[PDB]
RNA sequence: CACCUCGAUGUCGGCUCGUCGCAUCCUGGGGCUGAAGAAGGUCCCAAGGGUUGGGCUGUUCGCCCAUUAAAGCGGCACGCGA
RNA sequence: AGAGGGUGAGAAUCCCUCUCGCCGUAAGCCCAAGGGUUCCUACGCAAUGGUCGUCAGCGUAGGGUUAGGCGGGACCUAAGGUGAAGCCGAAAGGCGUAGCCGAAGGGCAGCCGGUUAAUAUUCCGGCCCUUCCCGCAGGUGCGAUGGGGGGACGCUCUAGGCUAGGGGGACCGGAGCCAUGGACGAGCCCGGCCAGAAGCGCAGGGUGGGAGGUAGGCAAAUCCGCCUCCCAACAAGCUCUGCGUGGUGGGGAAGCCCGCAACCCCCCGAAGCCAGGGAGCCAAGAAAAGCCUCUAAGCACAACCUGCGGGAACCCGUACCGCAAACCGACACAGGUGGGCGGGUGCAAGAGCACUCAGGCGCGCGGGAGAACCCUCGCCAAGGAACUCUGCAAGUUGGCCCCGUAACUUCGGGAGAAGGGGUGCUCCCUGGGGUGAUGAGCCCCGGGGAGCCGCAGUGAACAGGCUCUGGCGACUGUUUACCAAAAACACAGCUCUCUGCGAACUCGUAAGAGGAGGUAUAGGGAGCGACGCUUGCCCGGUGCCGGAAGGUCAAGGGGAGGGGUGCAAGCCCCGAACCGAAGCCCCGGUGAACGGCGGCCGUAACUAUAACGGUCCUAAGGUAGCGAAAUUCCUUGUCGGGUAAGUUCCGACCUGCACGAAAAGCGUAACGACCGGAGCGCUGUCUCGGCGAGGGACCCGGUGAAAUUGAACUGGCCGUGAAGAUGCGGCCUACCCGUGGCAGGACGAAAAGACCCCGUGGAGCUUUACUGCAGCCUGGUGUUGGCUCUUGGUCGCGCGCGGCUGGGGGCCUAACCCUCGGAUGGGGGGACAGCGCUUGGCGGGCAGUUUGACU
RNA sequence: GGAGGCCCGAACCGGUGGGGGAUGCAAACCCCUCGGAUGAGCUGGGGCUAGGAGUGAAAAGCUAACCGAGCCCGGAGAUAGC
RNA sequence: AGCCAUGGGGGAAUCUGGGCGGACCACCGCCUAAGGCUAAGUACUCCGGGUGACCGAUAGCGCACCAGUACCGUGAGGGAAA
RNA sequence: CCGAGGGUAGGGCCCGUGACUGGGGCGAAGUCGUAACAAGGUAGCUGUACCGGAAGGUGCGGCUGGA
RNA sequence: GUGGGAGAGGGUGGUGGAAUUCCCGGAGUAGCGGUGAAAUGCGCAGAUACCGGGAGGAACGCCGAUGGCGAAGGCAGCCACCUGGUCCACCCGUGACGCUGAGGCGCGAAAGCGUGGGGAGCAAACCGGAUUAGAUACCCGGGUAGUCCACGCCCUAAACG
């Protein structure tokens, strides 16, 4: 959905905050499988090396299961939906009859109270994860391996979804949410459906802090610092660059292609 | 006004203690030139 | 023009304090007047004193308002920032 | 501040007393840090002390700091640090799993009192614990570094009980006091507690109990987790805190000759306790040990467990300062410094404000004058902004309650709009709230009447001036520490762009890392910068994107042909075609990529104009919307408004010197210590100044700097002189020396001018300056391997079989690379990538430099 | 009911205007006045990042009281056609 | 532009070998790489001594002296005087 | 006490008027084009949108009052 | 009320073929395209034409009508579900309970708007090519919103019988 907020301040009168809807009546996060303390830190080994990050409140990480066949043929009912605060996508926590539990990152349409399974003899339904071999052409999923048994690593952020697009052999063609065309292995597990919380690219952050709080420091245009800074920067009195756009390091940001092209990925891309 | 000596006994020791003297190889050789000298102290004292 | 001052002579305007010049704006004396009178003009003699309050502008200046006997002009490191 | 008394050779300055003032969320008390003896005491006063000094934080000396329970350590982990294993680097060394270190975080046993000149939760006293070791009755499967639970968590709001604390009391206890007109009183003054095991109570936290199945927590578990059902269930219980009480132990004032032994009642009451309490919300909120449970190996003659006894219980800190004279500021420096407590009355509240407890101070020079002037402060006739760049400053306003409030608007707002009225005290009647108990005192909100006094009742302190109107910016935010707080940055949001994940990008030589334990709803880069409505045209140039042709194109390949030397085969050199990358050329696309978005003629059945036409140039000639503008030179354009008067301002006109569409265009409610303009209010801003207060200034005693300084015996005017003379000339004037004043001069001081120029000076910065380098691109080649498909040039020879090689298409796996419940392996990539050498290219990202002279 | 880069206002953070100070109390102070004051808040403690490097809500700010390239030592008696 | 060395590529032979004598070739000659050790003659002076047309307390070492101290600096480091 | 009214403040409506501005009306014989009425020489009209010296054009759907 | 019927009436979900466009391969060559004629454009960087494969979006050809349904706007592949209206019959029930309808409420083509998604074809704007006195047009080659979807607005019309 989405609340929108009555202006009873500036800023507030913006922001649309998420619709926490579909969070099963949960609120704390399940310990145990999550979560690991999450070293919070800007840089590096030294250095700043990503600009703008830092503060943010603080964030227990909810660790995830990304890799789905530890679980072959052991189905695990759908204990709950809950909120994590490290993803645009929400955190399924579910109850495996093993025993185990473990969150999937929730698919939209998942419910409380749901049986999903992994494996090559998986229903094609809602949340069960199979090798992208075993999933009928067309259908959309989502947490797909791009090499097998290396972890999901596509589409994972929120009403993100892929195609399958059909086969090689032994590969299979996915659209990833890119809109590119890529060659996926076939015993690659993706999990049927969509990332759901598909709203979250609809929230207006708003007040200029909350970004603060997703630990976005404020960026500041090279244009805007001075020569020693940035390319562009200083001949001032306000200034168009003086071509051609930048970034502080010198190479060229308005569709200078960056991708490496004897990249190994390839006859596995296409468009 | 908050002036620049900010006397803290573990940032001191910390710092210019004599561990930490020694286990960087310019550490090293600042005791090294210290004791050529003959400085009476290697290290900034500090005790406790 | 480049002569003192670049091991510094602070630079506009204002305020404050003046003080000098007179090529006089008033006021005092005069001549001519195309001076009847009262007004003017113009020139001569003469700073003694005087020479307003505002609007606008950083302004100086100036334009305005209201007056006035008049609302003088300059110099003083475009006087005056130990 | 005053005085009195001590002390002393010497006292404004030390001691004591009385009086006075100041602080009182302190200027009092505790704790941390830092400081390191500054603490106590006895002797001292050379120096330190801004004076004095008998005093001291000073000198000499002596003494003082006592812990199982407080804080640290023989506990734990956080960031980080370190670092076996491992990775990498010319060397130094960089990384890095585990581990280890790391705390103000988690964990853990002490409370009240008394004692010292100085220590005290340490010593003493009382009560009460903790852990380790040994031992005995009686009880259990005992046993980890492993398994699990627990620990374990946010922010806002908040309940119920308590407690701290506080307020009364007619009650309990008291030395006493009756002044100065009155009061012998249900008078005044002081005080009416603290700690306390077990048991109790009260409040609250934690917690289903079974039973069986188990493919999970790395086949160890009866533990945990996951299934299932007779019960049980808005509970009881079971533990665990807090608070009462509690055997008992302490304390115990105001007060005099100089020392008599209560302790309760009511109320207010936390932000503290119960505590892992509750609710809501999004931004989603440490770890680890202790603890409990589980089972392993081992072992059950153990071992735990439960008691009860008896032993054992180390190291380090502990004075003192601690918002400051003991810490950071060279100083006993008006600055800076984290945590806790911080009483009472009154003002709506409060940690505000005034006064005041406890407590602590009067700031380590004084005494006098009573000028100018300055500072800070008070008042002011009439005027009321006339001041002035400007209402700068100051004034007015001011709390609360009630009434009442516009445009405009994003609808929340604009609102504290505006603008009024009320405000004390007395007496009378009356409604509810809390606590009690339903009567009652007790606090707590009120309403309704009459009535008193004053110039005045938020009677003192704290306490908005208001409005209209533009500009910029949406907004809260940020900023030039030490001249700029802004219209600058940021900002939500918009667009473009890169990036498929070993991402791009960043840092690094690398390893490694950030990115991100993220994955296109995401990450980087850029610009724009809420929101509204919009963002035109022009890809000639530049950039970027696309383009299996062509052109050019390096190494290399290729060798026609030519050469050097040999008696020689030979050995050497060059060396044409020709095949040979990326890059550039070339083609095309591309504007929220860099950017650009014209000129001259002529034309109205009046004239003035030019909708129209014509023509030149362009890559295309500026659309909408603005528009003498944060832009307009001319300029104070011209009109209009405002004013008595308006270079400003506001509204208009556009011949826009030189707006214009995301270096966004035009608007926009709200917001603004931003910059304009106007008005009301009010004023010492002013006409226009006067008086008055206090700190200085002045005078005396004490202490006593400073930059500056060629030496000075240092006048005015005319001249003169390097062109601005105390210093030359002439003349004038002028007894010698101070003090308070004032600033014209000493081209006064200060800083070897910032401007300016100069120097074959320097640096930062830029780029289509030069030249490099990193970086990226790229051919050849090494690492580098396997099986086929397919087409070439070369000499034979006969377009077909044979040489020799290569190119492209696939495929593979086994190098390399990535991954996978641990691997002599599997899965993916795959001879590519990576990496080495070498080729060319792009290359302000970076570096070194150049960027003439005359004038 | 109790939301908010909401309002007023202490602490706390600040640093707007003015005056004072200007061999200061002070190498940034004082007074009056103003900004924020549940937040992009303030703060203690423990950490990490540095010299063409860091850090920077961007001023070439800050990086130990002077930062368009810190400080120290060294090259070093740089060079100075001044 | 040899020689010596060697990051890269290709890649021998064992004296009918093989390097060298300044491109190269031919003579002529020198020498035997791809392993290692090897005193002495050389350098320096913390240290002991000797000597000086060396200083003589602003000299001489920074220090004649209780100096790498006092003091300054967070630190590296600076650094007296007597 | 109430009270004529006076005063101060703030609103509401109405009239006049204002640089300049927008269109509108009328104007014997003005300039530019020709949109419409005949298939009006691109059927027309239309609501809307966008654009253009102007009529108007074009898109979209619509009506026939067109073929 | 019982029983039946016709229907592009409405909503949701799913699905099928044709065709356009683009993309990859095969083959193949000197033009294709377009018009009144052209030119722009496209094409030896190998287009058009042909074959195969693939992606995507929109509209649903024949049936189709001079037809059907809705109150209107309007509705057309097929399928399923959900649902409105409406007609016939039998004469059963209720027993006037009706008609209209200011205001209100709802719906309301196209275009337009907001936020997301989508985008092949078409196509305002705009860009060129012609034509022309000019040609901001008609014609030709491009081509952005838009056209589609979801939700929310807008509420107009020759909303016409
Ligand atoms: C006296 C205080 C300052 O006053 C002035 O600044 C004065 C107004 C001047 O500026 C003075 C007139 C200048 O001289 C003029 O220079 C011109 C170039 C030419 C003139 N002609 C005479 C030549 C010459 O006189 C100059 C250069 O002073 C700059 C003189 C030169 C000696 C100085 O600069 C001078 C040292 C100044 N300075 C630091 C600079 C100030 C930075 N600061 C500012 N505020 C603080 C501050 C405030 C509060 C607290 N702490 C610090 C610090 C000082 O500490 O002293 C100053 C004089
Ligand atoms: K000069
Ligand atoms: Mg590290
Ligand atoms: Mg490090
Ligand atoms: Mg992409
Ligand atoms: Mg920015
Ligand atoms: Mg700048
Ligand atoms: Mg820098
Ligand atoms: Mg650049
Ligand atoms: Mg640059
Ligand atoms: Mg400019
Ligand atoms: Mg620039
Ligand atoms: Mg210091
Ligand atoms: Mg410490
Ligand atoms: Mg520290
Ligand atoms: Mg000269
Ligand atoms: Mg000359
Ligand atoms: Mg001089
Ligand atoms: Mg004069
Ligand atoms: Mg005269
Ligand atoms: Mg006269
Ligand atoms: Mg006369
Ligand atoms: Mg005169
Ligand atoms: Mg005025
Ligand atoms: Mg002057
Ligand atoms: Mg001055
Ligand atoms: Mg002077
Ligand atoms: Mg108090
Ligand atoms: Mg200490
Ligand atoms: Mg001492
Ligand atoms: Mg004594
Ligand atoms: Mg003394
Ligand atoms: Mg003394
Ligand atoms: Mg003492
Ligand atoms: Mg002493
Ligand atoms: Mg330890
Ligand atoms: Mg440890
Ligand atoms: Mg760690
Ligand atoms: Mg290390
Ligand atoms: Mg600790
Ligand atoms: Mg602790
Ligand atoms: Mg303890
Ligand atoms: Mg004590
Ligand atoms: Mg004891
Ligand atoms: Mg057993
Ligand atoms: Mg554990
Ligand atoms: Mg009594
Ligand atoms: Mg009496
Ligand atoms: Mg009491
Ligand atoms: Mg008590
Ligand atoms: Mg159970
Ligand atoms: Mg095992
Ligand atoms: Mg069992
Ligand atoms: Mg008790
Ligand atoms: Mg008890
Ligand atoms: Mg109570
Ligand atoms: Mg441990
Ligand atoms: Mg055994
Ligand atoms: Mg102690
Ligand atoms: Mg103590
Ligand atoms: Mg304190
Ligand atoms: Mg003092
Ligand atoms: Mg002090
Ligand atoms: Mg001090
Ligand atoms: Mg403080
Ligand atoms: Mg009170
Ligand atoms: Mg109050
Ligand atoms: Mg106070
Ligand atoms: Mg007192
Ligand atoms: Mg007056
Ligand atoms: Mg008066
Ligand atoms: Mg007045
Ligand atoms: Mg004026
Ligand atoms: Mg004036
Ligand atoms: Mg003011
Ligand atoms: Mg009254
Ligand atoms: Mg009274
Ligand atoms: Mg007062
Ligand atoms: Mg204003
Ligand atoms: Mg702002
Ligand atoms: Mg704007
Ligand atoms: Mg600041
Ligand atoms: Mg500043
Ligand atoms: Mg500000
Ligand atoms: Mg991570
Ligand atoms: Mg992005
Ligand atoms: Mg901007
Ligand atoms: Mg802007
Ligand atoms: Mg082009
Ligand atoms: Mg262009
Ligand atoms: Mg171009
Ligand atoms: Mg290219
Ligand atoms: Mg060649
Ligand atoms: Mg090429
Ligand atoms: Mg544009
Ligand atoms: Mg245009
Ligand atoms: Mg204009
Ligand atoms: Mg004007
Ligand atoms: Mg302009
Ligand atoms: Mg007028
Ligand atoms: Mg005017
Ligand atoms: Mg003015
Ligand atoms: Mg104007
Ligand atoms: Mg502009
Ligand atoms: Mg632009
Ligand atoms: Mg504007
Ligand atoms: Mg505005
Ligand atoms: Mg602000
Ligand atoms: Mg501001
Ligand atoms: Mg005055
Ligand atoms: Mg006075
Ligand atoms: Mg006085
Ligand atoms: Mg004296
Ligand atoms: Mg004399
Ligand atoms: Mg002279
Ligand atoms: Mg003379
Ligand atoms: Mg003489
Ligand atoms: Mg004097
Ligand atoms: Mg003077
Ligand atoms: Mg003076
Ligand atoms: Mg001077
Ligand atoms: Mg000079
Ligand atoms: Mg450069
Ligand atoms: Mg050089
Ligand atoms: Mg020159
Ligand atoms: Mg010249
Ligand atoms: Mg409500
Ligand atoms: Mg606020
Ligand atoms: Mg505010
Ligand atoms: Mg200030
Ligand atoms: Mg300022
Ligand atoms: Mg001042
Ligand atoms: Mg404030
Ligand atoms: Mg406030
Ligand atoms: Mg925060
Ligand atoms: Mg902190
Ligand atoms: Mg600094
Ligand atoms: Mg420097
Ligand atoms: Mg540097
Ligand atoms: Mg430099
Ligand atoms: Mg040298
Ligand atoms: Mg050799
Ligand atoms: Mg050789
Ligand atoms: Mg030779
Ligand atoms: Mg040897
Ligand atoms: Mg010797
Ligand atoms: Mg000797
Ligand atoms: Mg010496
Ligand atoms: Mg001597
Ligand atoms: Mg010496
Ligand atoms: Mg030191
Ligand atoms: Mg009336
Ligand atoms: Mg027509
Ligand atoms: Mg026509
Ligand atoms: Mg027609
Ligand atoms: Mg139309
Ligand atoms: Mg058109
Ligand atoms: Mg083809
Ligand atoms: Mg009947
Ligand atoms: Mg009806
Ligand atoms: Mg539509
Ligand atoms: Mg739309
Ligand atoms: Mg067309
Ligand atoms: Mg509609
Ligand atoms: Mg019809």
């Amino acid at each position: 959905a989405v609340k929108k907020f009555k202006p009873y301040t500036p800023s507030r009168r913006f922001m649309t905050v998420a619709d926490f809807s579909e969070i099963t009546k949960t609120e704390p996060e399940k310990s145990l499988v999550k979560p690991l303390k999450k070293t919070g830190g800007r840089n590096n080994q030294g250095r700043i090396t990503v600009r703008f990050r830092g503060g943010g409140h603080k964030r227990l990480y909810r660790i995830i299961d990304f890799k789905r066949w530890d679980k072959v043929g052991i189905p695990a009912k759908v204990a709950a939906i809950e909120y994590d605060p490290n993803r645009s996508a929400r955190i399924a926590l579910l109850h495996y009859v093993d025993g185990e539990k473990r969150y999937i990152i929730a698919p939209d349409g998942l419910q409380v109270g749901q049986q999903v399974v992994a494996g090559p003899d998986a229903p094609i339904q809602v949340g069960n994860a199979l090798p992208l071999r075993f999933i009928p052409v067309g259908t959309v999923v989502h947490a797909v391996e791009l090499e097998p048994k290396k972890g999901a690593k596509l589409a994972r952020a929120a009403g993100t979804s892929a195609q399958i697009q059909g086969r090689e052999g032994d590969y299979v063609i996915l659209r990833l949410p890119s809109g590119e065309l890529r060659k996926v292995h076939g015993e690659c597990y993706a999990t049927v459906g969509a990332v759901g919380n598909a709203d979250h690219k609809n929230i207006v952050l708003g007040k200029a802090g909350r970004s603060r709080w997703l630990g976005r420091r404020p960026h500041v245009r090279g244009a805007a610092m001075n020569p020693v800074d940035h390319p562009h920067g200083g001949g001032e009195g306000r200034a168009p660059r003086g071509r051609p756009p930048a970034s502080p390091w010198g190479w060229q940001t308005k569709g200078l292609k960056t991708r490496k092209r004897r990249k190994p990925s390839s006859r596995f891309i296409i468009a | 006004m908050k002036r620049t000596w900010q006397p803290n006994r573990r940032k001191r020791a910390k710092t210019h203690g004599f561990r930490a003297r020694m286990r960087t190889p310019g550490g090293r050789k600042v005791l090294k030139r210290r004791r050529q000298k003959g400085r009476w102290r290697l290290t900034p004292a500090v005790r406790k």
